[PDB]
Order: structure tokens, then sequence, then C-alpha cells
């Protein structure tokens, strides 16, 4: 037999190990169907009745998940094409923190009806000016379809259930019950003067009961134990140390000399004398629990305890710098007696055992405090991860409500309006642009034929009465999830929601990941090693 | 008090990546980056070689640097890459070619303008930097040229923190680069003036100890890095952990460099021998410090018979009684006295940490300054003598835009240094013409 | 197909198939345990690798002796500790009827 | 064969097979370089061997990341660089003329003519062809009109439409502001800094500097409304005496004495700061910060926050300049010469955190000669093609202002130095008018290449063209939406004249010695071991 000899020019050049492709079959075509794969991965995970995926990673650490980005930074992915919709995703979660599937479903959607439209004519540069003139008409759009206000985020009752749909799609069954602890958590870390920081909601886990018996703490709690005898507190006043607790030495070598006897013998006693002193002068501004984040010695461990003072040590520049914040005492880089400024209050301190644990808790009687934290009790790790994960969602929409007000719709309402009010724009434009407009409307769809797959029930009659309803006029008709005929609701009053920010970002970031790929001719790669 | 590592080139790397390896695994570091130890023992002096970041994860502090993604990419997608910094990665796409002017002058001049902007940002994260630590072999042009280069910018930027360094010495019977003498000469030219001390290795009796004395009559490179890296663990030790009296490096400096000029030390790690030998061998403490002073456990081609040491110190790890430490060392220090110090008595240095390396039953590490290391340097400078004569591969240097003043430049220094070891032996210093006429 | 979307060696398994093998697979976690209940119930002997016997009637360190690496599986551990941190008795019991 | 007699492990290519490798290789660089010209050329991707994503399409980034190992590709590639440090733009047609220019050479070759006869050719066409370009370009008063029309003509072939219309009000904006009069454009005062986040559209320019980090203590303010800038580069970190030394004591009480006294030496720096701030800033009503080149301690942070005076540690060494030319203050080294005539002056000072990393702005500065470009954007990979985008619009412009003269573009130019060059090369003598010939189309890659990446045909559009300037004198180039001539000028399509200039000078050089080579040869040793 005989070969075909590697026709000269460019393929003789290229070194060993590496790839080339080119034209629309060999980039294009296979770009979009890579895109495709990645999306029916995590497809199954999308609403309420979205299936829990069980993920384990190269280091034999087991995650159950429903979140879709949490799955797709554990996943590992070595196509280019779909790793610039993992970074699309993980843009979005940082900015807003919710609707992480929005955007895998919509800018899959959107490529695998591209196709169809290269394959019938149309060039590339033709459908990205059709993309980006819907959204751009998406979002001129987006404003009318406003339902409902968030009125006074300091409400224990009514911020309960702006935030119970953003939990309904994560522990459907106990979102009546996270939805409240949430709201106790933060709604009293609130300031009046604006900015909520997000860093200021603290979990702790705890193995044990079920998670009806977890609940909210009013100030910070410790997984670590006292030193001195002294065990608890009644009323508290807290003086910080920066600096281990115990004499200083000189930065620079320092040694002892000693040249007669005397010296030699008082050395000791009068080293001795000297920590009597420094501890009992911190004694006597009235501090009862002194906290280090360094190491202690025996001398003044001994001493504390004659003049009873707890002591308690953490070394995390971190978790010192959140005491700091919650009682208000200020740190100090020197052993030195407090200034009656510098010294932080507490209404309570103790040593308490929960479920075969010790921890060491600083209570406030307090509302407000300064920050909080919330203690979660389950049966198994994986079952407190996932939960923890809920708990961010939650309070990352309080943040969100904070920038903006404004809520739309939600359960394939909002979707099901745009792409009813975009074909009716894409009716009235002549050219060539027409038939992309159109398409990306369709593309709309998939958000409410996701909900209805994962429901068990049909998705084309769900499709059909949305639309027969819509034309009437009701802005407010989504799908129902509890009945097993499919069937539509009205969600404003059954108070389904979502943020308006949510969507805005996310139709923005999902068009930009879509027409990025698009603008693609080529593919030179690198052997791996 | 804060360090930072850097390392660059093939060999600094590759040793650097095993550290990093043989030091999450002793303080409960993972390679996720969370703590999963009990013991608050080693959690106290952690923040020495590392940050921590929001979350409880730990990172380390080091720069990678080198011309070639190959060497970074290995490292990246091999063990403990997810645990490093992401920018940390400091990556060329051509290469340096071995030669030690392109290291020094075309490349290395482009790349250092951002490797400095990087160790800017780890700097400023610490609140009080002591110094920083360089890992890099002088066989290679980036090693050689760019560690050249690297050091005289560390130097104007930052004016009295300490230079360590961990720099593996040629051995030419291992010739491998045909030009080996020219990069050789040219960085330790700069290293003399420029850094507190270097700890030299070579790869010799890292071919030696694992073949003759233990076993594997093959070898590879993926061993030596575990032996060296042993060495590195040791001199560093007591840094992580806490002791009796607070060593810190630069107090290492003035204990251990009588004179700023010579410098150069030579480490030793005792207790590693044949597998058998490793059980059957009772590792007691007068036999375990008996391997500090034989002609096995060096690391060096000096013979210090034919030397005089200048000064020694001797750290020992693992929970010990403390009488028995002493009575050896007072035993050993007066065995083998009769080839010992000139006029510096009493030299040893005992540092005890109660944790020993993870692995083994006992551990030592020894550190010695000879006078037989002159032994080395001048064997290089004889072979650089006989290439220069004859100009050869002279182009490849000249040609790159730096001047032949440099070779004739370098050469003078390095018998200024040999000259400088040879005046404190008093030993050295003891005719084929006709001409013994009367004056 | 030239690029593969995840890398080489990921197993992926999904549907009735994947679910009910989940549930015979705990049927072997409940089996080791099983006969350790009641007052006239027996022990059982683990040796692991350097030879060392454990000799042992509370369910919960049975389980912690074995090396199971089956995910689903793994839930039912965990559970043994749950109860033996919060009561301490009851490790089988929690076992059988899960 | 008189080489391999001596060392048979020798490769070797002969006289003709020294030309056909060098030709058929200069070729293959051509092929897929063609398709960047002009605005409507393709983007490539680019994979490392880490899995990195590097979209791109500019001639000197795709020159070193496509994987090729050949000699004459290397040649070609230290040209191009050479190229781009220097000038800053025109890479890619630097490749398009050498490998059109060795084709036609190469056509006249292989009838039998002696290369060196060819290469008179080419000196002789070099010299007419810069004599004719000496009289067509256009002086002008570089209004700023007039640079954004050149700015404009760089930044559209290398982003999307509606991008380049930000970039390039900033682009122009910032070097006028930094613009003195005579005296030469000096970079490294136009700082590019990357910020992660937000749309890519929101790219902007600040009249002022921007900072990689913040304050450091916690209590340190977060805005300030008036400042005065403080800038040196004296260390408040404790320092120890060059020479060796260490402390000895006697006792506990004298070991004491030894630790305050070793912290003097810094403590008088702090309180020489502190002094100056009491007086200049009297009242609690001014600010002042301290911007510092060295490290500084904790103890040095606490005094300082002490006094509400922000102070940031580690500043690089050019913002030592900086903001010297932008606040207006004076560098200084040492605090023995203090005085208020030293400090600088800004309008606002405020901090922002980007999740782990935080910014510091100095903005509103009197009458800044430096200004400040940040980029914004969702990718990795989208914020170093706005980079690159950046750095190509500055040199354009700079160089637009250097010269007092700007060439039109679009394809005008070189088909009228291909007629001129056609009407002179009867005057010369021999076979070289061959060699006139051959370079008379080189020239003409250009307008073919970019009427072929339009979707028109070459030969046709091509007539079209020299149909026009033909019969009027009218400098005309190719439209890129209809195929007809076009004037250049009069539309606003510009190009620099010292590309122009540089551009034939490199690419005949290297022709003409690619040419004239008898053999290729490695018989050297085959690695350097
Ligand atoms: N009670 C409900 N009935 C129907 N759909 C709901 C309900 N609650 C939430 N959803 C749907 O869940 C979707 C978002 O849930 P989630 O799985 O978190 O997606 P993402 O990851 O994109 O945030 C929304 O589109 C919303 O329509
Ligand atoms: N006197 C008794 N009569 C009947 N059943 C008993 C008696 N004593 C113990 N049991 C049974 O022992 C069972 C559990 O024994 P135990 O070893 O404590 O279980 P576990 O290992 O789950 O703690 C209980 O279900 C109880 O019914
Ligand atoms: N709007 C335009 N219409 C016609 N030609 C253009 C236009 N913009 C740029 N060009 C042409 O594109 C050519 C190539 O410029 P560019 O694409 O930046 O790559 P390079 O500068 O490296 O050749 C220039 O010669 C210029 O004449
Ligand atoms: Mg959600
Ligand atoms: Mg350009």
């Amino acid at each position: 037999a005989l070969h075909v000899p590697k026709a000269p020019g460019f393929a003789q050049m290229l070194k060993e190990g590496a790839k080339h492709f080119s034209g629309l079959e060999e980039a294009v075509y296979r770009n979009i169907q890579a895109c495709k794969e990645l999306a029916q991965t995590t497809r199954t995970a999308y609403g309420p009745n979205g299936m829990n995926k069980m993920v384990i990673n190269h280091l034999e650490k087991l995650f159950v998940t429903n979140d879709a980005a949490t799955i797709l930074r554990e996943l590992e992915v070595q196509h280019p094409a779909a790793k610039m919709i993992v970074m699309a995703s993980h843009m979005q979660e940082q900015e807003v923190g919710d609707g992480t599937n929005f955007v895998l479903v919509f800018a899959g959607a959107l490529l695998e009806l591209a196709e169809e439209l290269l394959r019938i004519g149309l060039s590339v540069s033709e459908v990205i000016e059709g993309y980006e003139i819907a959204c751009r008409k998406a979002h001129e759009i987006l404003p009318n379809l406003v339902c409902c206000s968030a009125k006074n985020l300091r409400d224990i009752d009514e911020v309960s259930s702006l935030l119970r749909t953003s939990i309904m799609s994560k522990q459907y069954g106990n979102e009546v019950f996270l939805a409240k602890l949430i709201a106790q958590a933060c709604v009293s870390i609130f300031p009046d003067s604006g900015h909520f920081n997000v860093d200021n909601i603290r979990v702790c886990k705890i193995l044990g009961s079920g998670i009806s018996s977890s609940s909210v703490l009013h100030g910070m709690v410790f997984k670590k134990e006292t030193e001195g005898d002294v065990t608890s507190v009644k009323d508290a006043k807290i003086a910080v140390y920066s600096c281990p607790f115990d004499g200083m030495i000189t930065e620079t070598k320092g040694t002892v000399l000693i040249k007669t006897a005397e010296e030699l013998m008082n050395f000791s006693k009068g080293e001795e004398n000297l920590m009597d002193a420094q501890v009992k002068a911190i004694a006597d501004t009235g501090a009862n629990v002194v906290v280090t984040g360094g190491k202690v010695a025996d001398m003044a461990l001994h001493y504390a305890n004659k003049y009873n003072i707890m002591l308690v040590r953490l070394n995390s520049k971190w978790d010192l710098r959140r005491l700091c914040k919650t009682v208000g005492a200020t740190a100090l880089p020197r052993l030195t007696p407090p200034v009656l400024e510098e010294m932080g209050h507490c209404d309570s301190v103790y040593l308490s055992e929960v479920g075969d644990t010790q921890v060491v808790v600083f209570k406030h009687e307090k509302e407000d405090g300064a920050i909080s934290t919330i203690v979660l009790r389950g049966s198994t790790d994986n079952l407190m991860d996932d939960i923890e994960r809920a708990v961010d969602d939650g309070v990352n929409t309080f943040k969100v409500l904070t920038r903006d007000k404004r809520l739309v719709p939600g359960g394939g309402a909002t979707e099901i309006e745009l792409a009813k009010q975009i074909t009716s724009y894409g009716e009235t434009c002549p050219g060539l642009e027409q038939y992309a407009i159109k398409k990306f409307a369709e593309a709309f769809e998939a958000i409410p034929r996701a909900l209805a797959e994962n429901s068990g029930v049909k998705a084309n009659e769900v499709i059909s009465k949305l639309y027969a309803v819509h034309q009437e006029g009701n802005k407010n008709v989504g799908l129902d999830i509890e009945a097993e005929v499919p069937a539509v609701k009205d969600m404003l009053e059954a108070g389904i929601l979502d943020t308006y920010l949510g969507k805005y970002w996310a139709i923005k970031l999902a068009t930009n990941a879509a027409v990025t790929v698009l603008r693609v001719d080529q593919i030179i790669m690198a052997k791996p090693a | 008090r804060e360090i930072v590592h850097i390392q660059a080139g093939q060999c600094g790397n590759q040793i650097g990546a095993k550290f990093w390896e043989v030091i999450s695994d002793e303080h409960g570091i993972d390679p996720t980056g969370t703590y999963h130890g009990d013991s608050d023992l080693q959690l106290d002096r952690i923040s020495v070689y590392y940050n921590e970041a929001t979350g409880g994860k730990y990172v380390p502090r080091a720069i990678l640097v080198d011309l070639e993604p190959g060497t970074m990419d290995s490292v990246r997608s091999g063990p403990f890459g997810q645990i490093f910094r992401p920018d940390n990665f400091v990556f060329g796409q051509s290469g340096a070619g071995n030669n030690w002017a392109k290291g020094h002058y075309t490349e290395g001049a482009e790349l250092v303008d951002s490797v400095l902007d990087v160790v800017r940002k780890e700097a400023e994260s610490c609140d009080c930097l002591q110094g920083f630590q360089l890992t890099h072999s002088l066989g290679g042009g980036t090693g050689s040229g760019m560690g050249t280069l690297l050091i005289s910018k560390i130097r104007e930027e930052y004016p009295d923190r300490i230079m360590n360094t961990f720099s593996v010495v040629p051995s030419p019977k291992v010739s491998d680069t045909v030009v080996e003498p020219y990069n050789a000469t040219l960085s330790v030219h700069q290293l003399v003036e420029n850094t507190d001390e270097t700890y030299c290795i070579d790869n010799e009796a890292l071919y030696d100890i694992c073949f003759r004395t233990l076993k594997l009559t093959t070898p590879t490179y993926g061993d030596l890095n575990h032996l060296v890296s042993a060495t590195m663990s040791g001199v560093t030790t007591c840094l992580r952990f806490p002791g009796q009296l607070n060593a810190d490096l630069r107090k290492l400096a003035v204990n251990m460099v009588p004179f700023p000029r010579l410098h150069f030390f030579m480490p030793g790690f005792a207790p590693l021998t044949s597998r058998g030998s490793q059980q059957y061998r009772a590792l007691t403490v007068p036999e375990l410090t008996q391997q500090v002073f034989d002609a096995k456990n060096m690391m060096a081609a000096c013979d210090p018979r034919h030397g005089r040491y200048l000064t020694v110190a001797a750290v020992f790890r693992g929970r010990m009684s403390m009488k028995e430490v002493d009575e050896q060392m007072l035993n050993v220090q007066n065995k083998n006295s009769s080839y010992f110090v000139e006029w510096i008595p009493n030299n040893v240095k005992t540092a005890v940490c109660d944790i020993p390396p993870r692995g083994l039953k006992m551990a030592v590490t020894f550190i010695g300054n000879s006078t037989a290391i002159q032994e080395l340097f001048k064997r290089i400078s004889e072979q650089f003598t006989a290439m220069f004569r004859r100009k050869a591969f002279l182009h490849w240097y000249t040609g790159e835009g730096m001047d032949e003043m440099e070779f004739t430049e370098a050469e003078s220094n390095m018998n200024d240094l040999v000259s400088e070891y040879q005046q404190y032996q008093d030993a050295t210093a003891e005719f084929g013409e006709e001409a013994e006429e009367e004056a | 197909t030239p690029v593969i979307l995840l890398k080489e060696g990921t197993d992926s398994s999904q549907g009735i198939p994947q679910l009910v093998s989940n549930i015979s697979a705990c049927q072997v976690i409940a089996e080791a345990v099983r006969t350790t209940l009641g007052p006239r119930g027996m022990d059982k002997l683990i040796v692991d690798g350097r030879g060392k016997a454990t000799i042992s009637n509370d369910g919960a360190t049975i389980l912690k002796l074995l090396d199971v690496v089956h995910p689903a599986a793994k839930t039912l551990v965990d559970i043994a500790k749950s109860q033996d941190a919060e009561v301490g008795d009851g490790t089988t019991s929690v076992t059988l009827l899960a | 064969a008189a080489v391999k007699t001596l060392n048979p492990k020798a490769e070797v290519a002969r006289a003709q097979a020294a030309l056909a490798v060098n030709i058929s290789a200069a070729r293959g660089l051509q092929d897929v370089l063609r398709t960047n010209l002009g605005p409507k050329g393709t983007m490539k991707m680019l994979v490392s061997g880490a899995g990195d994503i590097k979209l791109t399409k500019d001639g000197n980034v795709l020159l070193h990341e496509m994987q090729i190992q050949h000699p004459t590709a290397s040649l070609i590639a230290k040209v191009a660089t050479a190229q781009d440090d220097i000038t800053g733009d025109g890479t890619t047609s630097n490749v398009l003329i050498i490998g059109e220019l060795l084709k036609q050479a190469d056509l006249y070759i292989s009838e039998g003519l002696h290369p060196r006869i060819i290469t008179e050719g080419f000196e002789a066409a070099k010299e007419k062809a810069l004599q004719f370009l000496e009289e067509v370009k256009v002086s002008r008063e570089m209004d700023r009109e007039t640079l954004i029309d050149v700015a404009r003509t760089s930044l559209r072939t290398k982003v999307h439409a509606e991008l380049a219309d930000v970039l390039t009000e900033a682009v122009v904006d910032s070097i006028l502001a930094i613009k003195k009069q005579d005296e030469p454009i000096d970079l490294f005062m136009i700082e590019i800094m990357e910020m992660k986040h937000k749309s890519e559209t929101d790219t902007s320019l600040i009249r002022g500097l921007v900072l990689d980090h913040g304050a450091r203590h916690p209590d340190m303010k977060k805005r300030v409304e008036d400042a005065y800038i403080l800038t040196c580069n004296v260390s408040l970190e404790y320092e120890k005496t060059e020479v060796n030394s260490g402390f000895f004591y006697k006792s506990a009480e004298e070991r004491e004495k030894l630790v305050k006294a070793e912290r003097k030496f810094i403590e008088d720096r702090v309180k020489k700061i502190i002094e100056l701030k009491r007086k200049v800033c009297g009242d609690s009503d001014k600010g002042f910060v301290v911007i510092n080149q060295k490290g500084i301690d904790p103890f040095s942070l606490d005094a300082l926050s002490k006094e509400g005076i922000v102070a940031l540690r580690r500043a690089k060494r050019r913002n030592m300049e900086r903001l010297t030319l932008a606040c207006g203050g004076v560098a200084l080294n040492s605090f023995d010469d203090l005085s208020p005539d030293c400090l600088g002056h800004a309008g606002l000072v405020y901090e922002y955190t980007l999740g782990e990393e935080k910014f510091t702005f100095i903005e509103k500065c009197n009458n800044p000669r430096s200004v400040t470009l940040l980029i914004k954007g969702p990718n990795k990979h989208t914020l170093t093609q706005i980079k690159d985008a950046v750095r190509d619009g500055l040199r354009a412009v700079k160089n637009a202002i250097d010269d007092g003269c700007v060439v039109p573009g679009a394809g005008a130019v070189e088909v009228a130095m291909a007629e001129a060059l056609i009407k002179h090369k009867p005057s010369v003598k021999g076979r070289a008018q061959l060699g006139v010939q051959a370079f008379a189309d080189a020239l003409l890659i250009i307008p073919k290449v970019l009427a072929q990446n339009s979707g028109f045909d070459l030969q046709e559009t091509l007539v079209k063209i020299q149909a026009e300037h033909s019969e009027s004198g009218q400098l005309v180039g190719v439209d890129l939406n209809t195929g007809e001539p076009m004037v250049a000028a009069e539309v606003g399509v510009w190009d620099n004249y010292c590309v122009k200039k540089q551009l034939l000078h490199s690419c005949t050089v290297i022709a003409t010695n690619i040419l004239l080579v008898d053999e290729i040869m490695r018989a050297g040793m085959s690695f350097l071991k």
C-alpha cells in the first residue's frame, strides 16, 4: 500500500503532539457540540425538583450538591470551549450569588440553535448581530416586568417571605425553617448607615441531632477550651492582646550575664516579682477575661489563676480580628494595662459542651451586637455542607435586596413574557437579522422546559397553556409544581419572586459567552504535559 | 519575622516542589489547604512560611521562575500544584539555552521587571520580613545567569535583609555541558560579595549515598531530590518550631561566619544508611553522632583530613533525655580533637527539637565550615584556565554583548578566594633547576 | 471526539440502575453488624494490616475498622458516629433501621 | 558530499535545495497569517500546555504562540518583534510582504536567472519607492479630531466596533494630558491597571493614580475628602546594626530598659511625621496620607493610627515618580529636612475592596502630568486582549505626534507605488527590469488580501482600483462594504508615516539576504552537552 505524504506548508513545520483545527466543520461545529454536552450534565440539577448529584474529586473527597457552580468547580474540564462557559458562570456567582445554572441553560441553548442558522446559509457575522440586538432589546423590556417591591429590609416577618423562594430551589421541604433562621441572623447584624457586609455571618457546624434543632446565637463561638481553672463569667470586661502573654525579650540577641554570687541568686526572684506586678496591674483596671493570639507562659498562668482571671488562647489572625469587632475592644501589641476605652464588654462568657464537643461561647444579650453566628446540627458531614451552601445563597439574596429592591415574577413567567415580546419586535425587522432574533426568543423557553421535565410532566402541554394564557394579558402566570397534571398558576399571589438584578446580569453574561465562542475561527493547541 | 522562598531553573524548581511537600505533611496541611492537625504545637509558628487566607486556607510563600513553561507546567499539573498561589507562576516562552550570557543580558533583563513586582506583593503581606531564600543550580544558564541578575537587583532594592541560598556545586567528573566552567566561575564571583552564606551540595555524594550505601543500583534524580530535601528541612527546621533559645537566621550569620568572605558551608545528614542497616545498626547517640566526622556522610569533594575545620554546628531532633546527648558530645569533642580547629576551640552549637522529621526513629543535622573547600574551587579554576588559553567556544559569550575582560576579571577573584582559604591552614606552605649559588 | 470534554478515566453512571445498586450496597453494611444485636448476640474479630487484633461488640466500632470506600455505604457509617456522639447507645439500632 | 566525509551525522541542503526550503517555508507563515489583515480578520484561539486560553488577533503575539520549529521561521520572527517594540504596529503586513516578495523572485529564478540580478532590482525599486512616499504624506496640525481618526483606525482592527469607540477617547485623552511642549512623550507614566469586575465597556480614564494595595491597620479611615500626600522611601521598620552586636544585661529590671531603648531610632522618625501633621493640619478638617516604599512595623502603624494618618507600605519604584508629577510633592529619602514645602496635594482618596484584593484611588489632582487607564472585564483572556489593543493605540498616536505627517491607508498607497514603479522600470538597464517588476507585484499583496478577506474577487476588484488613480490622480483605496473605489483621506482612514518607511526598509533587507544563501548546514555539536 501507499501513504498520504503530509501536504506541505504549515502542516510540515508544526511540532509533534500539537493540534490544528480550521474551518467551520472542524472548529465551530465541534465547539458547539462540546458546549452542548456540558449543558446536559447540570440540566437535571435545575429547579426545586432538581435531583442531587454526587461528585468525587481527585482527592477522594465526597460532595453531594445541587448548586451548579459547586459542581463545575469540582468537575475538571479539558475542552477549551467548555472552559469559556465555566469562567462565565463563576463570574456570575461572584457578582450576584445566585443564578449560576440559568447561565448554563441559556448559553447552552443559544449555541445549539445557532448551529442550524449556520447550516441553512447564514454567516457567523450576521448571527452575532442578531443576537446582540435581542440582548439590547431584552434589557429594555425587562424593567416593565417588575411586579413587587421590597418595603422594609429590617422587618423579620416580611423578609422571610423574600428569601423563601431563594431557598425553595435548594432544600424543598425545609424551606420555611431555614428561611426563618437566616432572617433572624441577617436582620440583627444590620447596620443603620448602610453597607451590609456579608462576612459578618458566621456558620458553625456541630455533629449531632437533626436539622430542626439548629439555632442562632447573637455573638461568636469557638471550638477551643479554657486554660486556667476559671470557667464561666457573668459580666465580663475583656482585654485583647495580639502578643504572647509572657515577659518580653529583646528582638536582637540578648543573654543574661552574671559576675558575682548575689546576682546569680537574685535573678530568679527578681523575674517572678516583675511578672506578679504586671498581671496585678491588669487586674486593677477590672478585666475579667484575657484573650491572646499567642503562646502563654506557666508563671503568667499561675498568677492569672490566683487573681481570678480567665485566660483563653486562639491564633488565627482572622478570628481575633472578628472577636475585636464583636465586643468592641481594640487589639494591643504590647503587654500593658488596657485603657478604659480599649476594653470590650460581653454579657456572658462560658464553657459549654454540645454533642461530644467542647466550645467557648461569647454571648450577648443585645439584639444587634456587631456580628452573629448560626449553629448547624445535622447527622452527617455531607448534610451540613449542603445546608451551609443554602445559607450562603439565602444571605447573598439579602445582600442584593439592599442594593436594589425590585422583584420580578418567577417560575418561568418572566422568560415566557420576554419570548412573546421579542418575537413581536422581531417580526418588524426586515433583513437577514430577523431569523437570529426569533432564535434568541426561542431559547428563553428552555427554562420553562427544564422545570417541566424534572417535574415529571410533559413540557409541551405547559408551554402551550402558558402562551394561551399570556395572550390574554396575564403577566404573572407561570408553572405549577404541586399539580401532578400539567397546569399553571399565578405567581405574584403565590409569592414566588426573584431579584431583578439576578436576571439583569444573567442575560448579559450568558450572551457574552455565546458570541465569544462564535467569534473563534481556528484553534492551535499545544501538547499536554 | 517572615521569610520568602524563591526557586529558578531546572534543579531549583524540583527541590522546591519536594520541599513544600515535606512540609505540609508535618504541619497538618493537606493538598487542598486545610489544617487537619490536633496538636497546637504545629500551628504556633505556622505563619513563618505560610499566609492564611479567609476561610482557614493556607498558602506557601514561594515564587517559581523559569524561562520555559515545560518545567512550570509539570509542577502545576503534578502533585500539590493546586496549593500554590495562581499568580506566583512566572514563565517565559523560549528558554535560556544554558548560554550564561543569554540568561544574564538578553532574556533575564526583560523578565525581572515582572518578577520584581510579584515579590513586592508577597512582601506587602508581612508585618516585618527577615530575609529571602534562593534555590538554584550553577550549571544551567538560567540558574547562573538570571540567578546572578536576580541577586544584584534584590540587593539594591533591599538594604540589609539577609540573603540565604541553597546552591548545588557542579561536579566536573560529571562534566555535562561541555562549557561548564564558564557558568560556574562568573556566578561565584558575584556570590562572594552579595550573600551571607551558601550551602553547597554536589550530585557526586548524592549519587554515592543511595547507590553504594543503601541500594537501587540505578538511582534517578527523583530520589536525589528526597536526599537534599531532607537536608533542606533541617538547617531550616529550627525556624518553624519553638526552642528554649530563639535561634534566628541573623544570629546564624554572626555565630557561624567568623569572616564575611569565607562563608561557604557543607551540611550533613546522619540517620540514613542501608535498609538492613537502618534496622540492625543500633541507632544510639554516639554511633549516630559518629557519622558527623565520617568520610561517607559528607556531600562535598573535599578531604577533611587534609583540611582544618573552622566552626561546627549540631542540630538534634527527637524526644530524648538531656544527659546522654551532652555526654556523647563531650566524648566526641575530645575523641577526634587531634584533627580539630586551629584557633577557634569549642565551636559546637547544640540544638534540640522535640518532634523529629516524620518517618523515622532518630534524626540530626550537621553543618561544618571547612578549609578543604579550596580543593574544590581550585579544580574549577584549573579547568577554567586550560580552556581560556584556547579561547574555545568564546564567541557564544563575547558575541552576545559581553566584553572579553569579564572572563579575565572573574579568574582573578577565584585565585584571590583560593589564596584566602589557603592562608588559614599554614600546612600547604610546605624545584627542578640547578641555581643554588652564592646568594 | 478528538478533544474529549472531561479527562480520560472519568466514571459516570446514572438512572434507575445506579439508584437500585446503591440500595443493594447498603445491605452488605447492615449485614456485618446484623448478628451483634440482643441478649444473645455475638462479637466480631477484625485484624488490621500490622496484625493487631480487635474484639468488639460495639456497633460503631466495627464500622470504623472496615475500609469502606463505596460512597453510598459511607452514609450508614456516619450515622453510626452520630448516634455515638450524641447518646452513645443505639449505634446498631440506627443501622438496621436505615 | 564534501561535508559528509568529515562529520557523517551532519545535515546539509545544497544550492537549489536551500532555496526550495526557505521559499516553501516562508510561504507557510503567510497562509495562516493572511486571515488577520483588516478589521474583517478572524480571531484565533491559543492553548498552552497548562490548559490556558488566549484569544488574539495580533501579528507578533501569534508568531511566538504557534508551535513551530524551523530555522527560516526564526529569522522572520526575530524581525517581526524588532518592528514591534519600536513602532508598535505593522507586524502582520511585515510577514505578508516577505513571503510574497520571495514568491515573485522565485518565479523568474526557476527560468534560469541568477538571483543576484533580481537583488539589484530590489535596491533600485526600494530607492524609488522611498522617494515616492516622501511626497504623498499629508502634513497637518495634529489637532484632537485628527488624532481620533488615527487612533480609531488602529483600535478598530483588534476589538469589536462598539468597544473601539470607548478606548479611542481614553487613549487620545491620556496622551494629551501628559504631553508637555516640545519635550518628547515619555511613557511608563500611563499606568495600566486591570480590575476583573463588571462588563468590559466600563474601561475608563482616571485623572490620577490607582494603587494595588491599601491600609493595613483596622482603624484607618477608608475615605479622605482633602488630603496631603507625603512621598518617602525611608524605612520605619525595625533595623539592626550592620556590625554584629548583642545585648548583655544583669537582671529582669535591666532587661526591660534595654527592650524599650532599642525602639528609639524608629520612634524618633515617627514623631517627626506627627509633629509636621499637627502643624499644617492644625484643625481636624483636612487629611494626611503617607505613601512609603518600604515596610512599616505594627508598632509604627499603631502610633500613626492614633492620629488618623493613612499610611501605605512598599509601593513600587515607578510610583515614586508618578505621584510626584501628579500630586506635586517631593520624593525624599530622609526626615532630617522635613518641611511643609515638600508635601503634595490631592482632592480625594478612598479605598475599594474586591474580594481578596484591595485598591486605593488618588483623584482630583490640580494639574496632573500622569494618568492611569483602568481595565475592567469578566474574564482573564479578555483583559489581556484589551491590554494589547491599548499598547498599539498609544504607539500609533505617539508616532503621529512625533512625526508631523500622516499617510492615508486602506490600501491606497501601495497601489500608488505600484503605478509609479511601473513607469520607472523602462529607464533601468539589463535584466534588472525583472527585479523592479517583481517588487511592483509584491506591494500589491496588501490590497488583494484586504479584498479577499471581505468576500470579493481579487482580480476584478484590483483592476477597478487601478482603473481609477490612472484617469483621476486622486489617492483611491478599497472600501470594505461595497468593493468600490474610495478616497482614503476623505473618509478618515489613516496610517503612520514611520511605520511605512520602516516596513519597506526591513522587508527588502531580509529578502535580499535570504535569496543569497548557498546552503543550509548543521554540522556542529548536536547539543550543548
Ligand atoms: N416554588 C417554585 N415553583 C416553581 N419554580 C420555582 C419555585 N421556586 C424556585 N423556582 C425556580 O427555581 C429557579 C432557580 O433555582 P436554582 O436551581 O437555584 O437555579 P440557579 O442555580 O440558576 O439559581 C428559578 O428559575 C425559579 O423559576
Ligand atoms: N432484657 C431484655 N429483653 C429484651 N431485649 C433486650 C433486653 N436487654 C436489651 N435488649 C435489646 O437490646 C437491643 C439493643 O442493644 P444494644 O447493644 O444497646 O444496641 P445498640 O448496639 O444499637 O446500642 C434493644 O433493642 C433491646 O431490645
Ligand atoms: N476602516 C478601514 N478600512 C480599510 N482599511 C483599513 C481600515 N482599518 C484598517 N485598515 C487597514 O488594515 C491594514 C492592517 O492593519 P492591522 O489590521 O492593524 O494590522 P497591521 O497593522 O499589523 O498590518 C492597514 O494597512 C490599514 O490600511
Ligand atoms: Mg437560586
Ligand atoms: Mg494595528
